[PDB]
């Protein structure tokens, strides 16, 4: 799954 | 970037964790969308709740393909042999039931729903869903609420929604 994170 | 992400609509915040919707293509807080950090790793294909619910909707809507047809003769069989379908195998005899006809303006039965089905005349599953509907309101408009035929269109139609789930 594509995701964003800090 | 201006756009407001996530079903929250708010601005993208650099510090919270968000996952991608492979259909819609938007973006969402994972706590948004009930979806914790560690557990997206195990995610192959994500789906977000909104799009999989359009999806839930569209099942019924959706043309009917060559797989969804070998699954309505099997979920019209089954209805056949089910022990309380005896009353609604064939077209009511007026013999049978006084004034039928006259009380009834739609008539069906399963086995007119067996001939539709081999001719391909559903396109939709909602169409097949409102044949196997009618037979259970006809049944229980024309029989009293205390009669065995009222309570076995009340056993079928409930056998007949849980062997619709997951159909498509
Ligand atoms: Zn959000
Ligand atoms: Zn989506």
């Amino acid at each position: 799954a594509r995701t964003k994170q800090t | 970037d201006t756009k407001l992400y996530c079903i929250c609509k708010t601005p993208y915040d650099e510090s919270k964790f968000y996952i991608g919707c492979d259909r819609c293509q938007n973006w969402y807080h994972g706590r948004c969308v009930g979806i914790l950090q560690s557990e997206a790793e195990l995610i192959d294909e994500y789906v977000c709740p909104q799009c999989q619910s359009t999806e839930d909707a569209m099942t019924v809507l959706t043309p009917l393909t060559e797989k969804d047809y070998e699954g309505l003769k099997r979920v019209l069989r089954s209805l056949q042999a089910h022990k309380m379908a005896w009353p609604f195998l064939e077209p009511v005899d007026p013999n049978d039931a006084p004034d039928y006809y006259g009380v009834i303006k739609e008539p069906m039965d399963l086995a007119t729903m067996e001939e539709r089905v081999q001719r391909r005349y559903y396109e939709k599953l909602t169409e097949f869903v409102a044949d196997m509907t009618k037979i259970f309101d006809n049944c229980r408009y024309y029989n009293p609420s205390d009669s065995p035929f009222y309570q076995c269109a009340e056993v079928l139609e409930s056998f007949f929604v849980q062997k619709l789930k997951g159909f498509k």
